[PDB]
């Protein structure tokens, strides 16, 4: 303040309060829970989307005092390996696919069904080289039409190496198994599993028990103690 | 965008009283305000500036503890008061926004000011005119002289002119005595250097009659110049 | 043995406080210094993050330097049996270091387990996103509470004759109520009933919530123990002895100084475990994390 | 039956693109060599500036 | 059918032509003919000044015109315009779609351009009678992120997306006047010439390209490279350009004859290039490498000459002020430095 003119301390004082405004609206963005929604098209996206309803597309609803705020991207079509970076720090991936889909093969390709084209996503997805301490919640959708759609044809058409009674619960515990057995990191990475059909209130809760798993681990890891 | 002022009026000797301008058309909130008094036919001097943020505020020596500047930011107004009153408080007051950044102009637009009327070391400018009768089509010229150097380290002069009609508020011309303000015609221009500065203008029209008035914004208080006056 | 400081005050000068103090001393300032001077350098040069819970653990590797630094003169005090040759500033500053590191190091032992507490139960709280310039002006206070209680220690003329030698010593069984036995006790029974409440907390809501099922959040629990483990066994021998001393001359008045001929012997033993700490303290809170 | 339309597209940008004049290698090289040459003492970051007039000291 | 199967061959005998044209045109290499002169000593460059504020990763940034004031651009979901002489603050713009990637300040000074990742290219207006920063024009008409977009003048700008097309708008009317076609991959960069008449490309298909702002249509094409084409760059006698890959390697390549000229590159660096710049007197080559920390390079004879290793993640954005006074390089740490 003694070299400085008149006309040069009055520019120091609005860089002051650009500075303030700048801090003080960095706070905010920081005590919200930022989820990357993904899917394999029509496996139930937007049903989920309206069960828990208040280029990219933003959604943004409260639970229990939490803003959420859930990015979708699947209007992009571009490649994927020049913009999956922004999403470093998300805090968790909402996987939904749909298992009433077994049977019915992607009209792209007729040799091949649905259900490997997702598992083939979720591979690639669950093993990037950015998303390594990133927690994925994943959502099996439209188990109604699944037990009219079973009995009438099994699923080893969909799964060849199989044996078992085709009923409804093994059946889905099966499928379970078979994507989370797609993990490769097993000690910086839990996959979170759940059914839903059309149901309210469950799926919300769903989320926000695993998001609190999530903030506590990482709460935990920035004492050391964990 | 414009300002209005209200409050003036017929005082008593010893008493007080409060001005207030209303700001409507741009962002009141990020604007620095100064008061500018002017006396009849007499030049026009400062008062006092009041910061964006509220943080800082600058008196003059003629009025350092009985005037007070305020500012309702969320409402879009600001506020003098008067505490204690003289009989060389009569004047015109107006109020004047500016915003200091790096290229900004300040003291762009000049409000219309109230009529204040009451019962009854700092740098030295100086404007040695006193008339310049002239007819329209030829160029004049007006000069203006400091006791000290306006030129800072950084290269930047704080000389700025500008020209007061007769029955309107004054209006911005030129700042740093290069830079010409924005709505002019370039037949106006100014140079100079050191302490002798000198405002040109080359086309004469019958527009330009007015007052002419040179200021210094190295360090306050700001002092102001004479009245150079032009006649057709 | 009664001898006048300025007060009615018992003092003993045994023949075993050589055999045995010097040795302990010995052990517990050869590791303490490089093992909280290792903490030290690597908190300061080698590390690049400086959240608001690493600002706390660094004022407990300086809270517990300092009281490594101001053994071998206290060390010296005991080989020549109370024998005080370095004269009376630096024994008003022998006994102020050791009386305000000790003080200054249970508060910020008390703070990592309030901070994990909110850290565990309370996730997605206010407390658990402050700035670390916020969270060294809490610092700032804290060693400025632990510095206004411990003052008192220099402004009095603290060499005394014994007779024939000098001795410098805060603690002495003496008659008249004291601020120093008091903040003995209360810097014990506060921050036990702090940290018992927090440990014990987390410990069960990570259970109720099916979490300790993870091979890395089971060990954070055992972690979570020793801490409060050794705090009994380190702090608590020599709290019992001063009650005794407390009881001793409540029975009795301080006529027969006989009676303490043993109990203040063990006192200085005891008390040497407070030190311990200083040096097992960054090997399970720095190290083992 | 778009793909002779993109083939006819394709195949007319490289008969445009064949119809250009081109230089020596060398000559390039001489051009670069001449106005690197005739402006090095304009750049503070090549020859650097005394430390009196840069405005970053 | 036969009328593809011919058309391609007919493709291929062009590529076969065009290769031995641009083989029978190659006669000296510039490392040859630059074996006479003498190399330029060490560089030493040192941190003036530090521009702290930005509390995310930063994407882009550019030099005002009058080399005093620069733009920069973050996820933050902010625009800072900042003094370099002095570190302070003159504007600070909020955004509406976070997800930001590019950043242009006009060649007048009064406008502003911000996008990518959303489909839009915003304009901002710097100088309005109201004392503050509102958006000006929304222009929108692609299909994919923007990557680049660069002032053509006051009232025009060329942008290039992530759909394979770049596109001139007049910013007034507000609807496209030339699209730009022919790349097959996502275009990541685009630079203009110092007559603002011509302008190159670069994709995500390793290959380059000359358009023609007046004409609108593929000049001349540059092949050579094997992976994406991060950044590039015009020399300033406007006849030479710099490729900066993301195969760890620079190249340089020149307008006039359509060869390869040098490149640049080491045997300890096996990570790809994010930005490239000349200097004033085109004598230095600039290089921000994702091994955190940047690189310059003696443009003459491809042999370093310093490094300017101060930053604490990778470096995304660099730029040389238009009188070679200093250079800004900004990194995913949120910082920005400038050395002289
Ligand atoms: C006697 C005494 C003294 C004392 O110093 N006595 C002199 C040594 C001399 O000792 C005596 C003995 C008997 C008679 C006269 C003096 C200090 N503190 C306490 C406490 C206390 C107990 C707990 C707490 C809270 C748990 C945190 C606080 C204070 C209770 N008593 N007490
Ligand atoms: C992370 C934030 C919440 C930590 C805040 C610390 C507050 C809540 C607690 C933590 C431990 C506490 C201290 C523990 C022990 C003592 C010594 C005693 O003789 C006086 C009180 C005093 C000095 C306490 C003051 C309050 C205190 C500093
Ligand atoms: O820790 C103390 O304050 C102490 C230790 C021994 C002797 N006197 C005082």
């Amino acid at each position: 303040g003694c070299t400085l003119s008149a006309e040069d301390k009055a520019a120091v004082e609005r860089s002051k309060m650009i500075d303030r405004n700048l801090r003080e609206d960095g706070e905010k963005a920081a005590r919200e829970v930022k989820l990357l929604l993904l899917g394999a098209g029509e496996s139930g996206k937007n049903t989920i989307v309206k069960q828990m309803k208040i280029g990219i597309v933003e959604t943004h609803f409260t639970f229990k005092d939490l803003h959420f705020k859930m990015f979708d991207v699947g209007a992009q079509r571009s490649e994927r390996k020049k913009w999956i970076h922004c999403f470093e720090g998300v805090t968790a991936i909402i996987f939904c696919v749909a298992l009433s889909d077994y049977d019915l093969v992607l009209a792209e390709d007729e040799e091949m069904n649905r259900m490997h084209a997702s598992m083939k996503l979720f591979d690639s997805i669950c093993n990037n080289k950015w998303f390594t301490d990133t927690s994925i919640i994943l959502f099996l959708n439209k188990k109604d039409l699944f037990e009219e759609k079973i009995k009438k044809s099994p699923l080893t058409i969909c799964y060849p190496e199989y044996a078992g009674s085709n009923t409804y619960e093994e059946a889905a515990a099966y499928i379970q198994c078979q994507f989370e057995d797609l993990n490769k990191r097993k000690d910086t990475k839990e996959i979170y599993t759940h059914f839903t059909c059309s149901t309210d209130t469950k799926n919300v809760q769903f989320v926000f028990d695993a998001v609190t798993d999530v903030i506590i681990k990482n709460n935990l890891k920035d004492c050391g103690l964990f | 965008v414009q300002l209005v002022e209200s409050g003036g009026g017929l005082v008593q000797p010893g008493g007080s009283r409060k001005l207030s301008c209303s700001a409507s058309g741009f962002a009141f909130s990020s604007f620095g305000m100064h008061w500018v008094r002017q006396a009849p036919e007499k030049g026009l001097e400062w008062v006092a500036y009041i910061s964006s943020g509220s943080g800082t505020i600058y008196y003059a020596d003629t009025v350092k503890g009985r005037f007070t500047i305020s500012r309702d930011d969320p409402k879009n107004t600001l506020f003098l008061q008067m505490t204690s009153l003289r009989s060389e408080d009569t004047a015109m007051y107006y109020c004047v926004r500016s915003i200091y950044y790096y290229g900004s102009s300040p003291f762009d637009f000049w409000g219309q000011g109230t009529t204040l009327t009451v019962s009854s070391s700092d740098i030295v400018m100086t404007q040695a005119t006193s008339s310049v009768p002239v007819t329209p089509g030829e160029s004049v010229s007006i000069s203006c002289r400091s006791s000290k150097s306006l030129l800072h380290s950084n290269g930047n002069t704080y000389l700025y002119w500008f020209l007061q009609r007769p029955g309107q508020s004054p209006q911005l011309l030129i700042y740093r005595m290069s830079n010409l303000a924005s709505g002019v015609p370039d037949r106006f221009s100014g140079s100079g250097s050191g302490t002798a500065f000198t405002l040109t203008i080359s086309r004469l029209e019958a527009e330009d009659v007015g007052v002419y008035y040179c200021m210094q914004h190295l360090e306050y208080p700001l002092t102001f110049g004479a009245g150079t006056k032009l006649e057709l | 043995f009664l001898e006048i400081d300025k007060k009615n005050c018992c003092v003993f000068r045994d023949d075993f406080i050589v055999k045995v103090l010097p040795p302990v001393l010995g052990l517990e300032f050869i590791f303490g210094l490089l093992g909280n001077g290792l903490a030290l350098w690597i908190f300061c040069f080698h590390l690049k993050s400086w959240k608001s819970s690493r600002i706390f653990l660094f004022n407990l590797a300086v809270a517990d330097f300092l009281l490594i630094i101001c053994l071998p003169f206290l060390m010296d005090n005991y080989v020549r049996r109370w024998d005080w040759k370095f004269g009376d500033i630096p024994c008003r500053l022998m006994l102020f270091m050791l009386a305000m590191n000790r003080q200054g190091s249970i508060i910020f032992l008390t703070v990592v387990a309030v901070d994990r507490y909110f850290r565990v139960v309370h996730p997605h709280h206010a407390l658990n996103k402050i700035s670390n310039r916020t969270a060294a002006i809490i610092s700032c206070l804290l060693w400025g509470i632990t510095i206004g209680l411990t003052v008192h220690l220099l402004k009095k003329k603290m060499p005394i004759q014994n007779g024939g030698a000098n001795l410098c010593s805060s603690f002495s069984i003496c008659h008249t109520f004291q601020w120093h036995e008091a903040m003995f006790l209360l810097e014990f029974f506060l921050p036990l009933g702090i940290i018992l409440f927090c440990s014990a907390r987390i410990i069960w809501s990570l259970r109720q919530r099916q979490m300790d099922r993870h091979a890395k959040i089971k060990r954070a629990i055992t972690f979570i123990m020793v801490v409060a483990i050794v705090f009994v066994i380190c702090f608590l021998p020599s709290v019992v002895v001063r009650i005794r001393i407390f009881w001793l001359l409540h029975t009795s008045g301080t006529q027969n100084c006989e009676v303490y001929r043993s109990v203040d012997l063990a006192f200085f033993i005891t008390l040497s475990f407070t030190y311990m700490n200083s040096m097992l303290d960054p090997v399970v809170y720095y190290f083992s994390s | 039956t778009a793909s002779i339309a993109q083939a006819r597209k394709l195949v007319e940008q490289l008969k445009m693109e064949a119809n250009i004049d081109r230089i020596k290698v060398s000559k390039a090289a001489a051009d670069l060599m001449a106005y690197c040459e005739a402006h090095a003492k304009e750049d503070p970051l090549l020859t650097p500036v005394p430390a009196s007039e840069n405005p970053f000291r | 059918g036969s009328e593809l199967d011919q058309l391609r061959q007919e493709a291929e005998q062009l590529k076969n032509q065009i290769r031995d044209a641009r083989k029978a045109c190659a006669d000296a290499t510039l490392s040859q003919i630059t074996n006479n002169i003498d190399p330029v000593g060490r560089i030493q460059m040192r941190t003036r000044r530090t521009l702290r504020g930005h509390l995310a990763k930063i994407y882009a940034m550019h030099w005002g015109t009058d080399s005093r004031l620069l733009v920069s651009a973050s996820q933050d979901g902010k625009l800072i315009i900042w003094d370099s002489y002095t570190t302070n603050k003159v504007h600070a713009i909020p955004l509406r779609s976070s997800w930001v990637m590019t950043c242009a300040y006009a060649p007048s000074g009064n406008y502003v351009a911000c996008g990518g990742l959303d489909n839009i290219c915003s304009i901002y207006n710097l100088k309005t009678r109201e004392g503050n920063v509102r958006v000006s024009r929304e222009l929108a008409g692609h299909t994919g992120y923007l990557s680049c977009c660069r002032f053509l003048d006051d009232n025009q700008i060329v942008t290039s997306s992530g759909d394979t097309t770049c596109a001139l708008w007049d910013i007034e009317t507000g609807q496209q006047t030339t699209t730009f076609t022919g790349h097959t991959g996502d275009v990541m960069s685009l630079s203009l010439a110092p007559d603002t008449r011509l302008f190159v490309s670069g994709a995500c298909d390793a290959s380059a390209k000359l358009w023609d702002v007046r004409e609108g249509m593929c000049r001349q094409t540059f092949t050579g490279h094997e992976s994406d084409i991060n950044a590039i760059c015009f020399f300033p006698n406007g006849n030479a350009f710099a490729t900066g890959s993301d195969d760890a390697t620079c190249r340089l390549f020149d307008l006039r004859a359509d060869q390869e000229l040098m490149t640049y590159s080491h045997d300890n660096i096996i990570c790809g290039i994010t930005s490239v710049s000349f200097s004033k007197s085109g004598r230095l080559l600039l290089a921000g490498y994702d091994d955190f920390n940047c690189n310059v390079w003696d443009a003459l004879k491809a042999d370093r000459a310093g490094v300017l290793a101060g930053h604490d993640n990778r470096v995304s954005c660099l730029g040389v002020t238009d009188d070679g006074m200093a250079v800004a390089t900004g990194s995913w740490d949120s910082f920005l430095k400038i050395w002289n």
